[PDB]
């Protein structure tokens, strides 16, 4: 119990729409989180 | 525990008796008496299995029956506090890779790797030994 | 039908190779005789399925069967104890160490080929007044005053005072078959006569197998030292003509190249064949003289080219 | 009254759900899956090195092998699938059931198994990594025989690292057994008494005291090897009894090691019968005496390897040789007696098990002739003993192992492997073994000394060669089934909702979901016999399972 | 009470441990496994962008069609944002129920659609193509909360 | 003997054996219960299917009670 | 967080009650002890191997043993084993200090066993015998050196415990973990003394 819950606001900027979502990656909104399919696949 | 101490000490006992024949029929009936190498393993066998049935009998009667070692006992009665199993752990994977470095220097004849796959097994198992008495950092 | 039930073991032609060869038909025939009753067992069994006229009820659930685990734990017992006293009589006349041989081989083999001695002869008729030589075997005792130290080490030599690089355990005879790479050693033996083996390695182990006296032996490099009783003789060698014989240990690379033959000729043969290699002449030459084929008719020193798909 | 579930379970999961538990898992289920999935790699490794030697046996020259190539291809082929298959994957299935079949949630020290994991892995690795050397892997046998072990004999690295490529998995494999032993003295549900919990479960733990007695003999004799190797330590010197004491130091290690490979599938077989022949393990009693007989005699028969040598006390190990033949009799004896007027149902994991009675029989019973001196002189080092350990070995940890895959596959998956590509695996292994191997007996009987890179044409036993090529690639082409069934099966594949896949399951292994919870269990039966799961799923036949016993 | 017919029993807490002959399965739902991942798939990741539960009932749904639709949408973990496809070919009758917390998201907007791709594909006569394609359609037509 | 035929033999006798083996036993009925026809009656029981999409507050049962089954939309046709 | 879920004063706890049960890692080090013995046969064997293949002259004529060192040696190591035990004592109770002083000069006296015999190592190597140069001096520095290897490793799980010993408030877990590093020192020295008895004393 010696911790304290931690909460941050992080400065947002795509909108994470079309892309990836939080049940696959769950920390998608945190940062980079897909590279297109095309890209590995090429 | 008196099932598993009695299982070492019938190990034991065969296991002498195991090593006794061999010693005396390789003393005589051999080309060269005894054999030396078979009679030793024999014996240290015996001693193995004596070291862990005596330590097992010591047990046995230094606990008083537990609910494993008692037929007709409830899950009940051995329902309560389980000790401490580790959880996830990633040092057992780096003491593998530390002892492989050393392996390695040692089968490539590399004293350098081998003196850095020793430290660095002595790292992972300071690792592992401490991973759940580390405390927080005090800043 | 006993070469067939043999399963490939090829008839002997020594009293022993005989004997081993009938305790391994008797066996073999037991062997068989519990496979086909236990085979029989499970093939029954399998009639057990699950009849679809099987109600909701299950099998006999028994389990627990005292007399019938008493009953098939004794038999097997008295099965393999039967086995084990007629191993043990056969095994009696596996090396019965006759003092009187009527011919000893010394049998070197080193890397990837053999060497034969001809130790000594003594036919029981009377002849061959032949002896092994042994001037050749010299010491490597490393019994210097001193070694790198000023003094004191006074080194004797690592293994019992001598060092490794001793080869005096090999024995080394006037007339010597040595098998070149590209010619398989042919160990000529009188026919009728006992034929003793000391066997010996130069550098590694291996193994010493005539797959027709159905008997090997591993040559060791110092048996005595390792308490291994090299030596071992055959009373008797009753069919002629030439038998392979092959390596049977791993002797490294060329382990598969070691086959050598073992020609046995009649004790007329033997005669002739010794006293023409007294006289200076090779194995080959002594063979042809004898009016026998020279090189080994059962095998061939085959290709050194390490395969096929090598460019020459 | 309904549940929502959905149409299909999830097929694989998430994205990076599973390479961090990997790292640090400490789940036994799951270190368990991990040795099933690694061992059978290095079983199609160490498998494909037989088919190069199988290719190049089938015809007199040497096509496109070298003698040292093939010299390489048995010492690590032996070498891999004994000690880097066979071995490691008794602890594979002891990880992946027994703290199951004796109601613990985990190991006794779940890290120490997570341990001995990667250094099998890694240990096992490096061994086979001689191969990528120029000089190539370890040439001399698997055996390993001393003076051909020594520097001067196969100097190159490739022998080097498969003599620490042991010493690091033979750790692991020390390690390993402390947990089953330590997992099975200590941590015990609070009914399973030590005659109550299962066969399988005891076998391990005889197992593992063998583990125990040998592999640190094996350690030592490695180290005096490499000291040997490295150090000009003379201790396998020939001049000392260094020919004789490496085979007396191998073999008293090596024959225990023939036998942690076999007894513990032997309990899996054991776990089987009872569960599709639908009624008690025939002589559970004697079943445990004769697993605890066979370890006893196991370590004091050590030297029958070396019959050739004439350097033994010959009487001495062919009768304990003897002695120790008995036990496995009772043992085969017993499983017949299990699939005895039982309501036998031959699913996938029977039609293994009846399989390995088959090949294991056959093998045994030219084990009793190689126990034999004057037989082992003229069979010994030749295909027919090749053919001996084959059918025994593959009889053993090959159909008893695909048959504990195909039982406890839904226990540890949640899948049920497919039926039809089971039974056409097996058809194909089955056909394919008695194939390659039972000519391998004419093949040795006749001259044909084993570990041959090439063969004349002069040599008869050409024909059998080939036959035995055949097979081989028949039981080459076996594999792709089952890989197929499992590749398709873990992902897709009847799921199965319930416990006991198999009805009439024991072992309190199928009290529990078929993919079990972490920590095992949400519901420990009352144990009251050696058939827990059995009592719970079907009570009536409680007062049965005892009335019928005594009877036999 | 009655357990299974056969080798179920109740475990020492609530779960019923059941068992299953050797030979045969646990599911037995009479669709391909294949098309049954399909419809999983859809339920699962084609349906993430309505973030609102969608679910499929095969099961009878007699007397009032609507009413038993909506206390078997009664039975979905959270019924507050959930769409429940039920179709009974015993009464070739289809209805759709929504959450209170799916509404205005376009849900009762795509119920027509839904409802008319569900009923074009089973009057083709696909079951399972038809309750795919229904949940693709609804799906497309919700929006997240 | 006849490289080519040796050759020929280990590489087709397996792919024959594999190739009877799989029309002898692929080809049978598995047990997966058959497609169900629209024509025929469903004998099935109610089969109910759910997402398990979203995050459900926590994961434990307790709590959750029953708020309601709040129904908020319809829908109706027959085929 | 409202006092704990799991209701521990320590993280980390025995891993099973031992006052009823049995002590889960003194089975498992007993057990892993009982293998070394089997690890020191193999070391035994080929020892008694090297002797019976001697001619007559065990010890070639260069060596010579230094039992005048090799006592002060063994008998250190014995004093280890008892202050170790008394270190086990402390441990039983919750002397987290007195186990610490009673393993830190076990520490230190296994430290002089090592450098005891590494000069006698160096005393015998620079009087001839060496690993390469002598049948004898090979097994008897395989072993010896094997067994200076074990009672390293020994020596590293004490000062390895001693800093688990300050960095964690003592509970049964340390304790039991202090006892199972004495099990293995005093299967060093059990080990040694069967080690000194057959070289020294049997020779
Ligand atoms: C391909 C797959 C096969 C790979 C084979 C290689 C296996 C070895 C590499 C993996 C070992 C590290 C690991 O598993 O990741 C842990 C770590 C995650 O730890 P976490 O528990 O989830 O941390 C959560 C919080 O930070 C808080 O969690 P925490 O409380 O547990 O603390 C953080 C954790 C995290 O600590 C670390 O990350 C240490 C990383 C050690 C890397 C060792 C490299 C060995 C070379 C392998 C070559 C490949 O704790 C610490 O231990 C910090 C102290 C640092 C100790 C450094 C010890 C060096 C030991 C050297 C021994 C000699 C071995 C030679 C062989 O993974 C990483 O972040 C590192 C990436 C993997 C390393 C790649 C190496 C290249
Ligand atoms: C060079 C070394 C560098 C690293 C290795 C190179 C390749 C990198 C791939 C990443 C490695 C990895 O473990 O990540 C998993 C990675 C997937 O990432 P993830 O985080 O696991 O994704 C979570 C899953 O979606 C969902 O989780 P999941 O638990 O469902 O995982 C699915 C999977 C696995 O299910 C399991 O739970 C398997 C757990 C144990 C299996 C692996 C044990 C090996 C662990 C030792 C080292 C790994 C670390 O189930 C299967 O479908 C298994 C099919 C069985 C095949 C038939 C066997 C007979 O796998 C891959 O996509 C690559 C294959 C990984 C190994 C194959 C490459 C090795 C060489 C080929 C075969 C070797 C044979 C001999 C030659
Ligand atoms: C020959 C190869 C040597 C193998 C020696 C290791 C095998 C011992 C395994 C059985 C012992 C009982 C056990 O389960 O170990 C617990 C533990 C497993 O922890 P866990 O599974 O997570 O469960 C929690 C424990 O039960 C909770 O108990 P714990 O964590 O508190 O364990 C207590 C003692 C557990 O008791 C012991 O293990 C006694 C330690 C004696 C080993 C000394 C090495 C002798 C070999 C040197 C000659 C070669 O832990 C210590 O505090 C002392 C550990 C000191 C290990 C020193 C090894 C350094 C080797 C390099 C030496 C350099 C000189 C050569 C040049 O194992 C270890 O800590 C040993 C690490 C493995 C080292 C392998 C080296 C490669
Ligand atoms: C290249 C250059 C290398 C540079 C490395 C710097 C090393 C020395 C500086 C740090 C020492 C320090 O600040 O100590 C004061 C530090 C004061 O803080 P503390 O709160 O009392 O505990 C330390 C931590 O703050 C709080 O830790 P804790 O109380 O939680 O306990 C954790 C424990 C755990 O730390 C360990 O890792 C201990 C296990 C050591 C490995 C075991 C196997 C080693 C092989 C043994 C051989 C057998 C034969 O650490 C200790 O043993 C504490 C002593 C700190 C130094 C550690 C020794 C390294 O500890 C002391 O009371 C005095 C200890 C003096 C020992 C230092 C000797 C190390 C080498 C000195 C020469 C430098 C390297 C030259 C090359
Ligand atoms: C799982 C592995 C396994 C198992 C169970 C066995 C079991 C047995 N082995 Fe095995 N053996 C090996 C693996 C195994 N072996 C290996 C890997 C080698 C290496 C080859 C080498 O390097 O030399 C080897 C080598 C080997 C040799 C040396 C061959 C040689 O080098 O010339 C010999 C005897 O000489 C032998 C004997 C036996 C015997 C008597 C049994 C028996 O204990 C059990 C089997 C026999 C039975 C008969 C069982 C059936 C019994 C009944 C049905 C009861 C009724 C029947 C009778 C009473 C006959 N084995
Ligand atoms: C577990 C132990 C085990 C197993 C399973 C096997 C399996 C097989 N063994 Fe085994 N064998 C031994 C242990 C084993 N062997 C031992 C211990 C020796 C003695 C070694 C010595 O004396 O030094 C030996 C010796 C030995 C020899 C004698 C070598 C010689 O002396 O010259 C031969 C010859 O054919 C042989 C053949 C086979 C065959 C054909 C199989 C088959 O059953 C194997 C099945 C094949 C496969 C499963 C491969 C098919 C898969 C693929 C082709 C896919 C590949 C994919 C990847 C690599 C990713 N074995
Ligand atoms: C496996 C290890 C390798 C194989 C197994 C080795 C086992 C040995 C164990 C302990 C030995 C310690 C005592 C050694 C000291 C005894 C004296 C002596 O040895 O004699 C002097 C010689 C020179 O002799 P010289 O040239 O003829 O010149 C004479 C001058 N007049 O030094 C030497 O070679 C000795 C050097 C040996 C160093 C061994 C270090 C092992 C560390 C390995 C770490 C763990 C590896 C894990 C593997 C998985
Ligand atoms: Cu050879
Ligand atoms: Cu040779
Ligand atoms: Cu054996």
């Amino acid at each position: 119990m010696s911790s304290t819950q931690d909460r941050s606001q992080l400065d947002p900027e795509v909108e994470r729409h079309t892309g990836v979502d939080v049940e696959d990656v769950p920390s998608a909104e945190w940062g980079w989180s897909h590279m297109p399919i095309g890209v590995m696949h090429i | 525990m008196h099932i598993e101490a009695r299982l070492f000490e019938i190990l034991t006992a065969f296991f002498a008796l195991a090593a006794v024949v061999y010693a005396v029929l390789t003393a005589m009936f051999a080309t060269g008496g005894v054999e030396w190498a078979g009679t030793t393993a024999l014996v240290l066998t015996t001693g193995l299995t004596l070291i862990t049935g005596t330590f097992f009998r010591f047990v046995a009667r230094r606990l008083d029956t537990r609910p494993e070692d008692y037929e007709d006992a409830e899950i009940s009665d051995g329902a309560g506090e389980l000790g401490f199993f580790a959880p996830h752990s990633w040092w057992p994977i780096l003491i593998s890779l530390s002892f492989s470095t050393a392996a390695v220097g040692a089968a490539l004849w590399l004293p350098w790797l081998i003196a850095a796959g020793v430290a660095f097994v002595i790292t992972s198992v300071c690792g592992l030994v401490f991973e759940y008495y580390w405390g927080p950092e005090k800043h | 039908w006993s070469d067939a039930l043999a399963l490939g073991w090829p008839t002997g032609i020594t009293p022993e190779a005989k004997l081993n060869r009938e305790l391994w038909i008797g066996s073999v025939i037991a062997s068989f005789a519990v496979g086909a009753i236990v085979w029989g067992l499970i093939f029954w069994t399998s009639a057990f399925h699950r009849k679809k006229a099987t109600d909701t009820e299950l099998p006999r659930q028994f389990g627990y069967n005292m007399p019938l685990e008493l009953t098939l734990t004794v038999i097997p017992f008295l099965i393999i104890s039967v086995l084990f006293y007629f191993t043990v009589v056969v095994q009696e006349r596996m090396m019965h160490k006759d003092p009187n041989p009527e011919v000893v081989i010394d049998v070197t083999a080193f890397q990837w080929n053999w060497k034969f001695g001809y130790q000594k002869i003594a036919f029981a008729d009377g002849s061959f007044d032949y002896d092994g030589a042994d001037p050749e075997r010299k010491e490597a005792m490393t019994s210097r005053p001193e070694g790198k130290d000023e003094h004191g080490i006074e080194k004797v030599g690592p293994i019992r005072g001598m060092t490794p690089e001793d080869r005096t355990y090999l024995n080394f005879d006037k007339i010597e078959t040595l098998g070149t790479s590209s010619e398989i050693p042919v160990l000529v033996l009188p026919a009728g006569k006992r034929i003793e083996f000391v066997l010996n390695s130069a550098d590694v182990i291996h193994g010493f197998w005539v797959p027709e006296f159905l008997f090997k032996r591993d040559v060791l490099p110092e048996p005595k030292a390792n308490n291994s009783d090299n030596v071992f003789q055959v009373s008797e060698i009753q069919q002629t003509g030439a038998f392979v014989g092959r390596c049977t240990e791993m002797c490294g690379t060329f382990h598969a190249m070691m086959n050598f033959e073992v020609r046995v000729v009649e004790p007329n043969d033997f005669k002739a064949y010794i006293d023409q290699r007294n006289a200076g002449k090779t194995n080959a030459e002594a063979l042809a003289a004898i009016n026998q084929p020279p090189l080994a008719i059962t095998t061939e020193p085959f290709e050194s080219r390490r395969g096929e798909l090598v460019p020459q | 009254e309904l549940e929502a579930r959905r149409p299909f379970p999830e097929r694989m999961g998430p994205k990076g759900n599973l390479i961090y538990k990997l790292i640090t898992t400490t789940d036994h289920k799951l270190i368990g899956i991990m040795y099933c999935v690694v061992c059978f790699a290095f079983f199609l490794v160490g498998g494909l090195m037989a088919l190069f030697m199988r290719t190049e046996l089938a015809m007199p020259g040497l096509q496109f092998l070298s003698n040292e190539q093939f010299n390489q291809l048995f010492t690590m082929h032996g070498t891999v699938m004994l000690l880097f298959y066979a071995t490691p994957i008794v602890f594979g299935f002891a990880n992946l059931v027994l703290p199951l079949q004796i109601g613990a949630p985990d190991v006794a020290f779940p890290r120490l198994n997570a341990l001995s994991f990667w250094l099998f892995l890694f240990g096992a690795l490096i061994a086979i990594a001689g191969f990528i050397t120029p000089g190539g892997a370890a040439d001399f046998g698997w055996t390993a025989y001393s003076p051909l072990t020594d520097a001067i004999h196969s100097p190159g690295a490739g022998g080097d690292l498969w003599i620490m490529g042991l010493a690091v998995g033979g750790l692991g494999t020390i390690l390993g057994g402390v947990n089953m032993i330590t997992t099975v003295v200590c941590m015990r549900a609070p009914g399973m008494t030590m005659f109550r919990m299962p066969i399988f479960t005891w076998n391990i733990l005889v197992t593992s005291i063998l583990v125990l007695i040998a592999f640190p003999i094996l350690t030592a004799a490695l180290f005096g090897l490499a000291a040997d190797r490295h150090l000009g330590a003379h201790i396998y010197d020939p001049a000392n009894g260094g020919v004789l004491l490496w085979q007396h130091l191998f073999w008293f290690f090596g024959h225990p090691e023939v036998y942690i490979i076999a007894l513990p599938f032997f309990g899996i077989v054991s776990e089987i019968f009872p569960v599709f022949s639908r009624k008690p393990i025939f002589g559970y009693t004697t079943l445990i005496y004769a697993t605890l007989a066979i370890a006893a005699l196991s370590v004091a028969v050590w030297a029958h390897h070396m019959y050739a040598t004439g350097a033994v006390l010959l009487p001495f190990f062919s009768f304990m040789t003897f002695l120790i033949a008995v036990p496995t009799g009772i043992k085969f004896f017993n499983w017949i007696g299990t699939m005895w007027k039982g309501q036998l149902t031959f699913e996938t994991p029977m039609l293994f098990s009846v399989g390995f009675l088959i090949t294991f029989l056959l093998g045994g019973l030219s084990g009793v002739l190689l126990a034999s001196p004057p037989l082992d002189f003229h069979v010994t080092d030749s295909y027919f003993v090749i053919a001996h350990f084959h059918y025994v070995l593959f009889g053993t940890i090959v159909f008893a192992t695909y048959a504990g895959i195909y039982f406890w596959f839904p226990k540890m998956t949640g899948r049920l492997l497919d039926e039809r590509l089971g039974k056409l695996h097996f058809w194909l292994t089955f056909i394919g073994f008695h194939t390659t191997f039972l000519v391998q007996h004419w093949l040795g009987d006749e001259g044909m000394p084993r570990r041959y890179a090439d063969y004349l044409p002069t040599d008869g036993f050409t024909t059998l060669n080939v036959i035995s090529t055949v097979g081989a690639f028949i039981l080459g082409v076996s594999m792709l089934p089952f890989v197929w069934n499992v590749f398709k099966s873990w992902r897709y594949g009847e799921p199965v909702t319930v416990d006991d896949p198999w009805g009439y399951g024991n072992s309190l292994e199928w009290a529990t979901s078929c993919p079990p919870p972490r920590h095992n269990f949400t519901e420990l039966p009352r144990i009251r016999s050696e058939r827990p799961a059995f009592e719970l799923h079907y009570p009536h036949m409680v007062e049965r399972m005892r009335a019928e016993a005594h009877v036999g | 009470e009655l357990d299974l017919p056969y080798g179920s029993a109740l475990t020492s807490s609530g779960r019923i441990s059941a068992v299953t002959e050797p030979g045969e399965l646990s599911v037995h739902y009479p669709f391909p496994t294949m098309d049954l991942v399909v419809l999983d798939d859809a339920l699962k990741y084609g349906s993430r962008a309505a973030k609102a539960r969608f679910a499929v009932y095969i099961g009878p749904l007699g007397a009032d069609t609507a009413a038993t639709a909506r206390e078997i949408l009664a039975n979905v973990p959270t019924p507050e944002n959930a769409v429940l496809l039920a179709v009974s070919p015993d009464q070739r009758a289809i209805e759709v129920v929504y959450g209170a917390d799916v509404k205005g998201r376009g849900i009762e907007s795509a119920a027509p659609l839904g409802v008319s791709a569900a009923a074009a594909s089973f009057k083709e006569g696909n079951l399972i193509d038809g309750l795919i394609s229904a949940v693709r359609v609804m799906s497309a037509g919700v929006s997240p909360a | 003997m006849s490289t080519a035929l040796t050759h020929g033999l280990i590489g087709g006798v397996p792919l024959v054996l594999f190739a009877v083996l799989a029309l002898i036993f692929l080809t049978r009925k598995g047990p997966h219960p058959d497609t169900y026809k629209m024509s025929d009656p469903w004998t099935h029981a109610p089969i109910l299917w759910a997402a398990e999409e979203p995050r459900e507050h926590g994961h434990g049962g307790h709590g959750h009670d029953s708020h309601g089954v709040v129904i908020g939309g319809g829908a109706s046709g027959k085929w | 967080m409202t006092s704990a879920v799991g209701t521990s004063g320590t993280a980390i706890t025995s891993r099973v009650h031992s006052l009823n049960r049995p002590n889960m890692v003194s089975v498992g080090t007993i057990v892993w002890l009982s293998s070394e013995l089997m690890f020191f046969a193999g070391l035994f064997a080929m020892y008694f191997t090297a002797r019976a293949q001697a001619g007559g002259a065990w010890p070639p004529e260069p060596t010579e043993l230094n039992l005048a060192l090799a006592v002060p040696v063994t008998l250190v190591l014995i004093a280890s084993s008892f202050t170790c035990q008394m270190g086990v004592f402390a441990a039983e109770r919750g002397d987290v200090f007195g186990l610490r002083r009673w393993y830190v000069i076990t520490f230190l006296m296994g430290l002089f066993f090592v450098l005891g015999q590494g000069y006698e190592y160096i005393h015998l190597v620079e009087h001839g015998t060496t690993i390469p140069g002598s049948a004898y001096g090979s097994v008897f520095y395989l072993a010896t050196g094997f067994h200076g290897l074990h009672v390293i490793g020994g020596l590293v799980a004490f000062v390895l415990l001693l800093a688990r010993t300050k960095m964690s408030k003592f509970t049964p877990a340390q304790a039991t973990a202090a006892i199972v590093v004495s099990y293995y020192w005093h299967f060093v020295d059990i080990v040694w003394i069967a080690l000194f008895a057959t070289i020294y004393f049997v020779r």
